[PDB]
């Protein structure tokens, strides 16, 4: 429509105009020392420029003026406006330039941090690996981000918040086929939730699932996690759960896979499986 | 003597798991010798030892069926000490066994 051709136009027209302000700015500096209005001023017009781009639908110019931006303002001493044009990049090339919004927000989180304000570093990182699990196949940046806002909020005392980062990070680690952090991660996380009355409920979940985490390695330490966890956690006896693994176990001690296939396909139709648990249950079954 | 901290294993081969006897290094142990496996406090189980060399040094390889009477795992610490029978009390003059169907 006319918004389209109209917002080009008119983007392009005032982006030339701070082109030229910031081109004659070097001469009136020199010839008369005008300061920093001109510099703001065309600071203005670019952010205007950006916010065109941006109604525009072109995601890519409205990003390169927000770092243009970003950039001329970083120069004229402004750190905090600086970031928040940064991260104004960050958010707007996510989508247009992924690896660009990846190289802005970590200008934002290095400006930020800089000033110890560790919540909105946090929240970056946590976009970050976002972005990355998202978009990319890349699990170890992710991992690490994840980590570094755990650690970032742990430290801040913002409990509740980093034990879903833990869990995340667990339940991908395991699908890496690492059990040994999924394992101390979800009983970290389920000894923390059982004092909570609210989260009580819960905790039984997370301590099947290190149960189910603990079944690769091997039976018989599965079994004695099983005691374990029935002896520390009594309500976690009356869930259902313990007696899915105790059928579970049973099948597997006599080479039973069929009724193991029958118990879990009678549970998926009770509910209906997870794609994590169905693959856990299915690399189990292959012994 | 003393005893050692030690690993437990799995057992190698299916004619020493059917023998009841704990799979040992002969750098460790040698087969025959007695020994006192250590749990905890209050479970002290008498194992006598046979070589195999297939057994990591560090480590001692138990059967199905011992792992299931001593409730030992793979990957468990355990304490060994060699121990020796008194042979004036502890001889076997008379056994009584109740035989059952392994395989149902």
């Amino acid at each position: 429509g006319m918004d389209t051709s109209g917002k080009q136009a008119e983007a392009m027209a005032l982006l030339a105009e701070a082109e030229r302000k910031v081109k004659n700015s070097q001469s009136f500096f020199s010839g008369l020392f005008g300061g920093s209005s001109k510099i703001e001023e065309a600071c203005e017009i670019y952010a205007r420029a950006a916010n065109m781009f941006k109604m525009a639908k072109n995601w890519s110019a409205a990003g390169n003026a927000f770092c243009q931006a970003a950039q001329l303002h970083l120069q004229l001493q402004s750190k905090h406006d600086a970031a928040t044009c940064f991260v104004d990049a960050g958010n707007a090339f996510k989508k247009a330039d992924p690896q660009e919004a990846i190289n802005c927000l970590m200008r934002a989180i290095e400006i930020y941090t800089d000033m110890g304000r560790f919540t909105i570093a946090a929240k970056h990182h946590i976009s970050i690996a976002e972005i990355y699990e998202t978009e990319l196949v890349d699990v170890e940046k992710a991992i690490a981000h994840y980590e570094q806002s755990a650690d970032y909020y742990k430290g801040e005392e913002s409990n509740s918040s980093a034990n879903k980062c833990l869990l995340k990070v667990a339940g991908y680690a395991a699908q890496l086929e690492q059990y040994q952090k999924a394992i101390d991660i979800y009983e970290q996380v389920g000894t923390s939730a059982m004092d909570s009355p609210l989260l009580k409920y819960s905790a039984k979940d997370y301590f099947f699932k290190a149960a189910l985490c603990h079944f690769c390695i091997d039976m018989l330490n599965a079994k004695l996690a099983v005691q374990k966890y029935e002896e520390l956690f009594p309500a976690f006896s009356d869930s259902r759960e313990c007696k899915l693994m105790k059928k579970l176990l049973e099948a597997h001690e006599e080479q039973n896979v069929d009724s193991y296939t029958e118990s879990v396909k009678e549970y998926d139709s009770i509910s209906r499986l997870d794609q994590w648990l169905t693959t856990m249950l299915l690399r189990i079954k292959k012994t | 003597m003393a005893g050692r901290s030690m690993q437990a294993a799995r057992c190698p081969t299916d004619e020493l798991s059917l023998s009841n006897c704990a799979v040992v290094s002969e750098k460790d142990y040698q087969s025959g010798q007695h020994v006192i496996v250590r749990t905890s406090p209050n479970h002290k189980y008498i194992f006598t030892l046979r070589t195999h060399p297939s057994v990591v040094p560090g480590s001692v390889a138990f059967s199905l069926p011992q792992r299931k009477w001593a409730g030992l795992s793979i990957g468990q610490e355990i304490e060994v000490a060699l121990y020796s029978f008194d042979k004036a009390k502890q001889c076997i003059g008379t056994m009584t066994i109740e035989i059952d169907f392994l395989q149902k």
